[PDB]
């Protein structure tokens, strides 16, 4: 009879502050301390709130930019972030204590502007073939084969953040070295962000 | 004075039984009501973290009944009686009994199966690319088991370090791999310095390395 | 019996969980 609803997704420039929410329910809001988690690849614990107090207690790395606030009459736990840093990038959770989790709120901070991704080939018994997926922003970008038609030894890899401040991935599949002349191999790539569509036919 | 739990294993594959610990720098019981402040967590990938058993031992409600945590002091386990697909996921421990609360390194369940080598490509760049001043080499490693896996670029046979990126997929829904790519980029000034590109593939199911190559 | 071992438990649950 739980809930701990939290604000949605964020994306941030660096320098600027973001404030996120937790709505709590289904119990004394006053009378449990609410914990702040952050999660990158492990756990970071970020300290409490007193909901009694509303006194806030920070961990350690977490010292000058972070804040901890309450809407006790709302049951409602805030954190705000000042002069945000790129590897402020994470999802952060409220929790009530050790009982319960939120949902989390990813926040997203870069510099970069939302750019679609270009598409290049990789070409060309087993063949293996793909479509590099470079240089876009933000994420996600999804990738099919011949409009769905293709999905057996298609692999599509989670997305790296490059040096570049960028995001890039790679879809790849394997077919016969024999269907090489005679089928034909597209990859249709979406970045909603962009409103940018590709389809790369892929040949030997 | 931070309190550090060690987890282990950190993965495990499995309807068998298994087993995994938590090993904690100070007790974690507290005398006042024998409780051990030490809580059991699956998390899976875009989800939050969903409490198994709490006070070391005791199932959170409606939790089902092949999950098991037992322990004391520093001495922690969770075990799960009969793996279900349902339950391929990460497990971690947390110690709430001083802050600030740490958390353990993680277990993640995955699916056993037979060593699987991996086949290995290597992409050069697509011209289209070198038009834009930058290249891309692809190496891909496909449908390995175990995960673990060791890629070494080499650039007229000298070893690259510091400039590649490696990402890999969860385990295949139908035969239980991994797939892996790794993907070298610099400079098309640099890439146009040298003539031979390799990528050296170590792995279990090898018995010596794989090398691919090309040359421009 | 078993009844207040259950209702102990709850209430050192919720204890912890105290400001």
């Amino acid at each position: 009879q739980i809930q701990l609803v939290q604000s949605g997704p964020e994306l941030k420039k660096p320098g600027e502050t973001v404030k996120i929410s937790c709505k709590a329910s289904g119990y004394t809001f006053t009378d449990y301390s609410v914990h702040w988690v952050k999660q990158v690849k492990g756990l970071k614990w970020m300290g409490w709130i007193n909901t009694e107090t509303g006194e806030p207690t920070y961990a350690d790395d977490f010292k000058g930019r972070f804040a901890f606030s309450l809407e006790s009459s709302a049951s409602t736990a805030y954190l705000e972030i000042h002069n945000l840093k790129n590897e402020d990038t994470a999802t952060y959770f409220c929790a009530l204590g050790w009982l319960h989790w939120g949902l989390g709120t990813t926040l997203t901070v870069s510099s970069a502007s939302t750019k679609g991704p270009s598409v290049f080939p990789l070409a060309p018994g087993t063949a293996a073939l793909g479509c590099l997926v470079k240089d876009y922003f933000p994420e996600p970008v999804t990738v099919s084969w011949n409009s769905g038609a293709l999905t057996s030894g298609v692999h599509t890899f989670p997305a790296v953040l490059q040096s570049s401040g960028l995001y890039s991935l790679s879809s790849v599949v394997t077919v016969p070295s024999s269907s090489l002349g005679t089928q034909t191999y597209i990859c249709n790539v979406n970045h909603k962000p962009s409103n940018t569509k590709v389809d790369k036919r892929v040949e030997p | 004075l931070d309190i550090q739990l060690t987890q282990s294993p950190s993965s495990l594959a499995m309807g068998q039984k298994v087993t995994m610990r938590c090993k904690s720098s100070q007790s974690l019981l507290n005398s006042r009501n024998e409780r051990n402040y030490l809580a059991w967590y699956q998390q899976k990938p875009g989800q939050s973290p969903k409490l198994l058993v709490y006070f070391a031992s005791i199932r959170e409600s409606g939790v089902p009944d092949r999950f098991i945590g037992s322990g004391s002091g520093t001495d922690f386990t969770l075990t799960i009686s009969s793996v279900q697909a349902e339950d391929l996921a990460d497990y971690f421990c947390l110690q709430h009994y001083n802050t600030p609360w740490t958390f353990g390194g993680g277990t993640k369940l995955e699916i056993k199966r037979t060593v699987a080598a991996p086949s290995v490509f290597i992409f050069p760049p697509s011209d289209e690319q070198l038009k834009s001043g930058t290249a891309s080499v692809v190496c891909l490693l496909n449908n390995f088991y175990p995960r673990e896996a060791k890629v070494q670029w080499k650039v007229d046979n000298a070893l690259q370090s510091g400039n590649s990126q490696e990402s890999v997929t969860e385990q295949d829904s139908k035969d239980s791999t991994y797939s892996l790519s790794s993907t070298l980029t610099l400079s098309k000034a640099d890439y146009e310095k040298h003539k031979v590109y390799a990528c050296e593939v170590t792995h279990q199911g090898l018995s010596s390395p794989v090398t691919k190559s090309f040359n421009r | 019996q078993e009844k207040n071992e259950q209702e102990l438990l709850e209430l050192d649950k919720w204890a912890s969980l105290w400001n």
